[PDB]
């Protein structure tokens, strides 16, 4: 039996800002714009899927 | 090696009668029990 397990890390960290200062991607934002503003789970499930 | 080997003879006379017999039963046995078992392991861990 042999096991090898290995990692290399090249970006020690990235830290994204908190949600106040994050800029949304235009497509994701444009999708949020069309969310039905009511609990129609069919839409939100599409968002969570994508 | 094991051996059982026996020779009997007899004559009797009165007329005459005789008997002679030889038996030799034998066994030989050998066993050889050769065997080997090598084993090993290596851990290595590096950071």
């Amino acid at each position: 039996q042999l096991l090898v397990v290995e990692n290399t890390v090249e970006v020690a960290q990235f830290i994204n800002n908190n949600p106040e200062f994050l800029q949304l991607a235009e497509p994701f934002w444009k999708e949020l714009s069309h969310l039905p503003s009511l609990y129609d789970y069919s839409a939100y499930r599409r968002l969570i899927d994508q | 090696e094991a051996k059982h080997c026996v020779r009997i003879e007899t004559k009797k006379r009165v007329a005459k009668k005789t008997k002679v017999e030889h038996r030799c039963t034998t066994n030989k046995l050998s066993e050889k029990h050769e065997g080997s078992f090598i084993q090993g392991a290596e851990k290595s861990i590096s950071l």
